[PDB]
């Protein structure tokens, strides 16, 4: 069944998930105000 | 260069050197399936490690009966 | 059919037959005593 | 001991006898010879990194130097832009003198340290 | 427990105190 | 001294087939030249 | 004109800052006694 | 000319010759198996597999091959001690021969390739030039390794047609090739298991299949084709030197630490079975099963087989050895002819004392016995003068159950003591030191030169990865960098973007 | 023009700190891995996984100070914080010896980052790769040292503490149960790196003493331009000097700064797959011929015995207090001694 | 040779950036010792005080010697102090 | 036989040093 | 005898040693910092026991 | 068998000093 570990493991990672998505969330928003001139 | 009969028949095997798909083509759908390969290797590695602790699963000469 | 384009000559100066010599020699200088042991 | 290993029986006693390990210039001696190696190794691959197309790739880039050949063989500027980007722009020598001199000291005073 | 509030109370009247003083050429 | 017999022949290929090595590459450079 | 906030400033501050946090609770240590 | 270091780039341009250095390599991979193999038959002794299994004797391709079916000699013997069998022809000896064969047939082929390199095959209709089509190239090769490998667990190891594979108990006593069926639950990623591998070999071949299929017909992305330069072959290199260190290190790994892959009956103990005193524990479980049923201590001792009490020996430890202490363990501490029995040490006053097991990472370690609770009662002291736990003193002796010298004791001191630096090392035996000439230091096993090597090996593979990965995407600059490279563009400031002229400020 | 092209563009840009895709990976990993053992240092003890004190707040000072390896009972579990070991207590977690894998992980995959910034820059600078390749050498002194070294012994516990006075119990732990000093991967690792600060001091100091006048100043450094063509000092006097001063001299500047790369880069290669062999205990402890003279003839003495004598009294003396788990109890009367001492 | 940050040097004279961080070092500083000087320190990281390394009459080593019950090891070392 | 190897080892590193020195490809200006 | 206690300490290839073992052995501790030339001892042999040699070097 | 042990390195120097003295006669013979 669904032991302790097993719980932590989906914990980490959707942890890892949530840092990930955020920062990638945060980078791609920057990217798109501050543009370069061509 | 030099023919033969089985150069011939492969032929079409080695003849579209250079050819792509467009632009980004199937990128996304193998993004899917490297993460899950990498959820699948973490599995298997935090099992052998024991981080990993599975109902059944005896990590141990033991489970050679 | 023609010979093959792709052939080289290899090179090797005296000041690299000199390092090498001098890599070879000090390296069984080095490990001949773990092989008599 | 004018031997390889009597040289090691000689650096275990005085590690018993004086804790040479814990004395700031036996580690002032290690920092000269890491450090050495570090920048012997960070100045030979900047340098190599940067030498100026010359040769074919069927042949050693080192052809592309003559003994006594007045022209530099290396574009430092292109050195600098690339170290001073690994770090940042200031903690990258962009004169040749100052960056030989430092690599010259570094052991040198290490090693009077150790000593 | 109360000796969380009384480390973070510098760190956050030091952070109200540039905000305050900066704020102005923030929004240029 | 009771050392590994073996030694002897294992230290003169190691030196002898490399150096070897080394010296064919050399010689036929020179008669190019 | 120039920027404030730039990741400069982020990097430095991402440094600095606890820096000085751990220097100051480094400094109330020399004051413990066993 | 080229540099004595770049003498077969001579190939990159060349599929012909390339496939003729690829045979010529195969060839010469496939004869040192044979060769090996024959040296090994030539060498090995099979009459005992309690006490001188291969392990012990230096064997490393023997195991290999028993690992996966073939256990027989034409001679008659077999690994597993069964006499009078006949494997047909694939016997260690055809195995070996199989090989060589296989071996003069590739030198051949090479040599057709080498002379015949200008095929049509290997240029590009279009443009005339040899050219490899690398994306379908890959989705062929991945379907054949896909249908192999589903083959191999599908045929082979189920035994559906096959011999199987080596399989044991846990304390490796009753090994032997059997059938496996598939594990498909959980347990089949235990490296324990058997039956996962099975399951993997399935699996995963199907997988291969498909993905080969899609690699096939399905052409690489333009974005990606650019970005991996799939023109180049060198990129192929780049990452399938990548995917041989990972694996190499994944076979060190499960050869150190043991699974079912690597069984002890075939590579010897692991050295975590030493450090938990693993085939301690299952001997005494036997011993205290045995003297509740009622049995002597002479005979609940006289019950443990020689083979499991041999197991508990720090001499069959792989951590033991050294990288200059060569050849089989026989070499060593001799070859093993019989258990002597279980030691047991008493003082005058009748307690049983315990010698302090030597740990995998002492050269050299005191004699020290100690009580039930871990007390110190004796010891052999180094000084003399102020000793109070000597033999002597203390009137420690050893009696003898099971074994050679079962219902013996001993009470001189020294021949006490002489017991009790043996004890530390596990259980006691009595070896052959005269047939080999051995020097009595110990030498690690299989297990332990196998690991060493592929860890070696795939560090060092991935310098030739990050070697091959640069020579790659960096291809326009091996020579050198652009003489007309102009200071606007590693200076700062210029572009907004680094290295992008058109994003000028 | 969709948004990974724009943020490759952001990526990308000239600033005061380059970010890059690699960046991604290695600002978080290097400040962790960084700020993990300021953090253990100041502030954690190895009472429960060593019987040590080790941080600032315990009364240890910068030399003192480690953040520890965790206790031999842990294997080698990767000590997650959310791992069954410590179950999400960050305290317990600490305690444990989590920071210990937290470092070197975050660490390993900050090396990664920091050599894919290597070669990141270098391809958008239009640079050879060479000082990403150099790189691979601490790389692999890294993980064979901290990675792979522990992983074939029992448990990370054997591994380096990240300190100063622990790194120098971890050199003199190799000397008395490894004998690292008679391996000949450690020599050449040596000579590599002796070689390298030779090189570095020879290559600086004939360099500056070639100069050529090309200024009126005292102080040299003025007369040199970045983007002058002319080379600053004279190969020719440099070749003169040294081949009459030693007999051979480099001619070829290109063989020269390569030479430079390779030797260290090659040593610390060398000295990594020693490390490797001695994951599994394959030492090169001894001379096997050496032994049994000197098992046989009393009066045969060489500095390898007497070297040997000095491993057997680190081991003896330092295993009970540095092997807690263990519960080596020796009394004085098994400690090895000389007279007197 | 620059990249459109403001220099180091003309930020570090300048009153202003010496109005801000005139208060923000000091409070950080004062942050840091807050956090030794009330204990917290301790209690966050688990590292034992002066009197909490031993039981009075105990001079053994409470290491942890399991894996799995480590946690609970650790807390039962604590109540033998408590 | 092994003292025979470690010394013919040393005097050929020797005679090699008198060939790099005496005998070496001469550097030439340009 | 490197320590002066009459316990001599082979150092050369032919008494026993590999070019790793090997040393020309310091002088003897009887010697202590005392110039000990060859001409200051009766006879080689007795300078080559007590480590004559390492001083000339 | 109880052989001589020097004749395995008195056979293969036999064979290889000889051999590679022709090999480098032939190989810069071809070069030139
Ligand atoms: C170069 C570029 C570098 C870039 C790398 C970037 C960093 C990546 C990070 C990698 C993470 C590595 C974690 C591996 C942890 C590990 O191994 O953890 C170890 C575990 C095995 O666990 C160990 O297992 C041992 C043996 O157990 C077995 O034996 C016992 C004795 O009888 C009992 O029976 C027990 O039940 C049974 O399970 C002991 O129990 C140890 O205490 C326990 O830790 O393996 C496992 O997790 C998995 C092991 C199989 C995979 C092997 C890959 C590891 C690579 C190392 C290869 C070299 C090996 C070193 C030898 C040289
Ligand atoms: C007709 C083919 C054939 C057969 C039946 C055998 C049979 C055997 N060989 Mg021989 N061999 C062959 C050809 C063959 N060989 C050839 C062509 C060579 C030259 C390369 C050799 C070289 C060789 C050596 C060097 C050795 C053997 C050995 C052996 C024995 C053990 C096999 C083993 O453990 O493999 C082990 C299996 C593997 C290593 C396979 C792992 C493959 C990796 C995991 C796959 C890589 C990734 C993959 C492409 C991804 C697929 C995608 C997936 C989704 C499907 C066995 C008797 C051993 C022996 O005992 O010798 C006497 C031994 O040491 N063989
Ligand atoms: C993966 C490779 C592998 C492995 C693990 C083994 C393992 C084993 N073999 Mg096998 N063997 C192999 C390949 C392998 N072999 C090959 C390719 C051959 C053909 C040459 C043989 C031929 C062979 C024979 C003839 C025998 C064995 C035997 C054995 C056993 C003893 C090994 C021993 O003492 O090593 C000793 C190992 C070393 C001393 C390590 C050497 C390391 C070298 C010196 C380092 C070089 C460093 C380099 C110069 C530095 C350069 C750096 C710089 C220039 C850049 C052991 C089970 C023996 C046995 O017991 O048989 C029953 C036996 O008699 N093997
Ligand atoms: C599948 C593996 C593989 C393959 C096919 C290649 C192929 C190639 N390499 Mg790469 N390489 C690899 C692995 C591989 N390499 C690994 C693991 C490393 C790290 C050590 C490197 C490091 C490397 C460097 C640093 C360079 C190459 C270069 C080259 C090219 C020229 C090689 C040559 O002429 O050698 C000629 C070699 C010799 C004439 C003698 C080599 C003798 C060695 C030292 C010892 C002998 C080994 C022994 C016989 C058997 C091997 C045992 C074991 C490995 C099986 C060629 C495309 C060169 C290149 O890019 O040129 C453009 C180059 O400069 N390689
Ligand atoms: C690039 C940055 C980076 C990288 C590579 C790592 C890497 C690592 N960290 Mg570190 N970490 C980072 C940033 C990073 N960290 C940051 C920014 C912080 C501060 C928040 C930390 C704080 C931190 C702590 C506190 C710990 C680690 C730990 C670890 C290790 C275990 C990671 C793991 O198991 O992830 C598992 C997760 C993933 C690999 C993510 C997989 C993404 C999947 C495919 C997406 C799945 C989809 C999603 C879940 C579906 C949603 C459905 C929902 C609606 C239900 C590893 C060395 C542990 C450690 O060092 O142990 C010693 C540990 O205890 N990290
Ligand atoms: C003449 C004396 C001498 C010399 C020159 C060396 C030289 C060496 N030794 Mg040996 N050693 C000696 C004597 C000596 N040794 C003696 C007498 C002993 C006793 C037996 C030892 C025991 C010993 C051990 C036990 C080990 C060595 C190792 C090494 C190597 C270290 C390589 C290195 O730079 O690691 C430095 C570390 C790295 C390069 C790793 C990566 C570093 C990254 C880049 C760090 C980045 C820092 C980051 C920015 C944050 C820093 C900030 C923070 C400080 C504030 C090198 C070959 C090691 C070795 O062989 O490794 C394979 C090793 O483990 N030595
Ligand atoms: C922009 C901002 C960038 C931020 C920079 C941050 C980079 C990370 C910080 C690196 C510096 C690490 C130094 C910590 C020293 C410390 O805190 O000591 C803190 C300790 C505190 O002092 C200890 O305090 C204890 C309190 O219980 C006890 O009283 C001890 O007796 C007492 O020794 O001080 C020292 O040990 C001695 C002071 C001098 C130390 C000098 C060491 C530094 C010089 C060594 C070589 C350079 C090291 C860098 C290269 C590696
Ligand atoms: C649980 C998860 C925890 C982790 C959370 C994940 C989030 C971490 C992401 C960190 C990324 C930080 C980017 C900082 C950018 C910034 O603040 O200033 C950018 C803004 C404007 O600055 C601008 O500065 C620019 C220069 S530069 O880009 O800053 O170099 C300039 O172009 C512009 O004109 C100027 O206005
Ligand atoms: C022709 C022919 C034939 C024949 C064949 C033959 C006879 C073959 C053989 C083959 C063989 C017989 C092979 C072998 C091989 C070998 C090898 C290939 C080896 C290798 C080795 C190596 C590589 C090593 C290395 C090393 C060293 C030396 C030291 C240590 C380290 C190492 C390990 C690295 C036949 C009849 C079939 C048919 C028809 C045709
Ligand atoms: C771990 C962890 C984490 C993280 C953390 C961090 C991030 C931290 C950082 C920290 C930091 C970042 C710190 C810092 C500190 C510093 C210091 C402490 C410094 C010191 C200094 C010194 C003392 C110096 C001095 C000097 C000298 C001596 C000489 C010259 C001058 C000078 C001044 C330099 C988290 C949360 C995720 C969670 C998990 C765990
Ligand atoms: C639904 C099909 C999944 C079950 C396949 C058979 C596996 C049964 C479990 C086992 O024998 O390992
Ligand atoms: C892919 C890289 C992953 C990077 C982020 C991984 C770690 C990020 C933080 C995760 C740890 C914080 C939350 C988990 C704390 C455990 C508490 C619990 O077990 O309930
Ligand atoms: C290479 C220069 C010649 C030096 C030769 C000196 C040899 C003296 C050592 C004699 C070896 C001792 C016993 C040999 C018997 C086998």
């Amino acid at each position: 069944t669904i032991t302790p570990s097993l719980k932590g493991f989906f914990i980490g990672l959707l942890s890892g998930a949530v840092v990930l998505g955020l920062t990638f969330a945060v980078l791609i928003a920057i990217s798109q105000i501050d543009k370069v001139q061509r | 260069a030099r023919r033969t009969w089985l150069g011939d028949i492969l032929r079409p095997l080695n003849s579209e050197y250079g050819k792509v798909a467009p632009g980004w083509g199937t990128t996304p759908l193998m993004a899917v399936f490297m993460g899950l390969f990498l959820v699948f290797l973490l599995i298997i590695l935090e099992i052998y490690n024991s981080t990993l602790i599975l109902d059944g699963v005896n990590v141990s000469w033991k489970a050679l009966g | 059919m023609e010979p093959n384009p792709n052939r080289q000559p290899v090179e090797l100066n005296r000041t690299s037959l000199y390092l090498g010599l001098l890599l070879i020699l000090v390296l069984a200088l080095l490990f001949s005593s773990y092989f008599f042991n | 001991p004018l031997g390889i290993s009597g040289t090691f029986n000689f650096m275990i006693v005085f590690q018993a006898e004086h804790n040479i390990l814990m004395h700031p210039f036996h580690q002032l001696g290690v920092a000269g010879v890491f450090g050495g190696a570090l920048f012997c190794a960070m100045h030979g691959s900047l340098v190599t990194s940067s030498l100026i197309r010359e040769t074919t790739e069927t042949e050693s880039a080192n052809y592309g130097y003559k003994f006594g050949q007045e022209e530099e063989t290396y574009n430092i500027v292109a050195a600098h832009g690339y170290f001073g980007r690994l770090i940042f722009q200031y903690a990258s020598f962009n004169n040749s003198r100052s960056l030989h001199f430092f690599l010259a000291a570094w052991p040198v005073v290490g090693v009077w340290f150790t000593a | 427990d109360w000796r969380v509030l009384v480390v973070l109370l510098p760190v956050l009247l030091a952070a109200g105190w540039a905000v305050r003083n900066i704020l102005p050429y923030a929004v240029k | 001294m009771e050392v590994n017999q073996l030694g002897l022949i294992a230290t003169a290929l190691f030196v002898l087939v490399p150096s070897v090595f080394l010296i064919i590459l050399y010689v036929q450079t020179e008669s190019q030249q | 004109s120039y920027p404030i906030f730039t990741v400069r400033w982020v990097a430095v501050h991402t440094l600095a800052v606890p820096t000085i946090f751990f220097l100051g609770a480094i400094a109330a240590m020399q004051f413990i006694q066993r | 000319g080229l540099p004595w270091y770049r003498v077969h780039t001579v190939l990159i341009n060349d599929p012909g010759r390339l496939i003729a250095a690829h045979l010529m390599h195969t060839a010469l991979v496939a004869g040192w198996a044979g060769s090996m193999a024959l040296y090994e038959l030539a060498t090995f002794d099979p009459s005992d597999p309690v006490l001188n299994p291969m392990w012990r004797q230096g064997m490393f391709v023997l195991p290999f091959m028993a690992r996966l079916g073939v256990t027989g000699s034409w001679s008659g013997w077999s690994i597993t001690g069964e006499t009078g069998i006949d494997p047909g022809f694939w016997s260690f000896e055809g195995v070996a021969l199989a090989h060589i064969v296989l071996s003069g047939l590739l030198f051949l082929a090479a040599c057709w390739h080498w002379v015949y390199w200008d095929l049509e095959l290997f240029r590009d209709p279009r443009t005339g030039e040899p050219a490899l089509d690398l994306p379908k190239m890959f989705g062929i090769h991945l379907f054949l390794a896909g249908l192999l490998c589903f083959g191999f667990g599908a045929f082979h190891l189920t035994g559906l047609f096959g011999p199987g594979m080596w399989v044991s108990d846990p304390y490796g006593l009753t090994g032997s090739v059997q059938p496996v069926a598939p594990e498909w639950g959980p347990d089949g990623f235990n490296p324990y298991n058997p039956g996962g591998v099975v399951a993997h070999h399935i699996a995963a071949g199907i997988v291969g299949i498909i993905a080969g299929l899609f690699h096939i017909l399905v052409r690489p992305p333009q974005r990606l084709y650019k970005a991996l330069r799939m023109g180049n072959i060198e990129t192929v290199l780049s990452s399938s030197i990548a995917a041989v260190f990972f694996a190499a290190f994944v076979v060190a790994g499960t050869m150190w630490y043991g699974s079912a892959t690597t069984p002890i009956e075939l590579f010897g103990p692991t050295r975590y079975q030493w450090d938990s005193s693993y085939f301690q524990q299952e001997i005494n479980r036997r011993v205290q099963a045995s003297l509740a049923s009622g049995a002597t201590l002479e005979e609940a001792w006289s019950a443990i087989p020689e083979k499991l009490a041999f197991y508990d020996y720090i001499g069959n430890n792989p951590a033991k050895g050294g990288l200059f202490r060569t050849g089989p363990m026989n070499k060593g501490d001799g070859i093993a002819q019989a258990w002597k029995g279980h030691a047991v040490f008493r003082n005058k006053e009748g307690e049983e004392l315990f010698v302090r097991r030597m740990p995998a990472f002492f050269e050299s370690f005191p004699v020290i016995l100690t009580d039930k609770n871990g007390v110190v009662k004796a010891d052999i002291p180094f000084r003399r003068a102020e000793s109070k736990y000597s033999f002597e003193q203390q009137g420690v002796t050893v009696s003898f159950y099971g074994g050679e010298l079962n219902g013996q004791t001993f009470t001189d001191p020294p021949t006490v003591k002489s017991y009790a630096r043996k004890a530390i090392f596990g259980e006691i035996f009595e070896f052959d030191t005269e047939t080999l000439n051995s020097d009595g230091i110990f030498r690690t096993s299989p297990r332990g030169w196998f690991t060493f090597a592929h860890a070696v090996f795939a560090l060092l593979f991935f310098f030739g990865h990050i070697w091959h990965g640069a020579r790659t995407l960096f291809r326009d600059v091996f020579s050198g960098i652009d003489p007309e490279l102009s200071p606007e563009q590693v200076e700062w400031g210029f572009y907004q973007k680094v290295g992008d002229v058109t994003t000028r400020r | 023009r969709g948004w990974f092209d724009i943020l490759d563009d952001w990526l990308k840009r000239d600033r005061f700190v380059f970010v890059g895709w690699s960046g991604i990976l290695l600002f978080p990993c290097a400040y962790l891995a960084l700020g993990g053992w300021l953090t253990g240092t100041t502030f954690v003890t190895s009472w429960y996984t060593h019987g040590l004190a080790s941080s600032y707040l315990e009364g240890c000072n910068f030399l003192t100070v480690a953040v520890s390896t965790p206790a031999n009972s842990m294997g080698h579990s990767l000590l997650l914080l959310w791992g069954p070991e410590a179950q999400g207590d960050f305290t317990r977690w600490c305690q444990l010896g989590g920071l210990w894998t937290f470092i070197a992980l975050h660490g390993a995959f900050g090396l990664i980052g920091f050599m894919l910034r290597q070669f990141e820059i270098a391809r958008l600078v239009g640079v050879r790769p060479y000082n990403a390749i150099a790189f691979s050498a601490p790389i692999a002194v890294f993980v064979s040292v901290f990675l792979i070294y522990p992983l074939g012994q029992s448990s990370w516990f054997f591994a380096p503490s990240f300190g100063v006075a622990a790194i120098f119990r971890f050199l003199l732990f190799f000397q008395g149960f490894h004998n690292w000093t008679l391996n000949p991967f450690h020599m050449m690792g040596v000579a590599g790196v002796l070689g390298g600060a030779l090189l570095c001091a020879i290559h600086g100091a004939t360099v500056e003493n070639t100069l050529f006048q090309d200024g009126e100043g005292a102080s040299t450094f003025r007369a040199f331009n970045p983007t002058q063509a002319e080379e600053t000092y004279s190969m020719v006097t440099a070749n003169r000097f040294w081949s009459q001063i030693f007999g051979i001299a480099f001619s070829n500047k290109r063989w020269l700064h390569f030479f430079m790369l390779f030797v260290p880069v090659t040593g610390l290669w060398m000295s990594a797959i020693g490390v490797v062999g001695l994951a599994l205990n394959l030492r090169s402890y001894d001379f096997i011929s050496q032994e049994i003279r000197a098992a046989e003839d009393p009066e045969f003495e060489t500095f390898y015995t007497k070297n040997l004598l000095l491993n057997e009294g680190i081991r003896a003396w330092m295993a009970p207090q540095d092997q807690p788990h263990e519960n080596f109890v020796f009394p004085e009367e098994v400690l090895p001694r000389g007279n007197a001492l | 040779g620059t990249t459109g940050e403001r220099p180091f040097s003309d930020i570090i004279t300048s009153v202003r950036y010496w109005v801000i961080h005139s208060i923000t070092i000091p409070a950080l500083f004062i942050a840091g010792w807050l956090f030794v000087s009330t204990g917290l320190a301790y209690d966050v990281f688990g590292t034992p005080r002066p009197d909490s390394y031993y039981a009075q009459e105990q001079r053994s080593i409470p290491l942890v010697t399991d894996r799995f019950e480590a946690k609970q090891q650790v807390e039962t070392f604590l109540e033998q102090l408590k | 036989m092994e003292t025979i190897t470690y010394v013919f080892i040393f005097a050929c590193i020797i005679a090699l040093f008198f060939f790099a020195i005496f005998f070496r490809e001469p550097p030439r200006i340009t | 005898d490197i320590d002066g206690i009459r316990e001599p300490v082979s150092g050369s290839l032919l008494y026993g040693n590999n070019i790793i073992t090997g040393a020309v052995v310091p002088s003897s501790n009887a010697i202590g910092l005392h110039f000990y030339p060859i001409w200051e001892a009766a006879s080689l042999d007795e300078w080559l026991y007590n480590g004559g040699p390492y001083q000339l070097i």
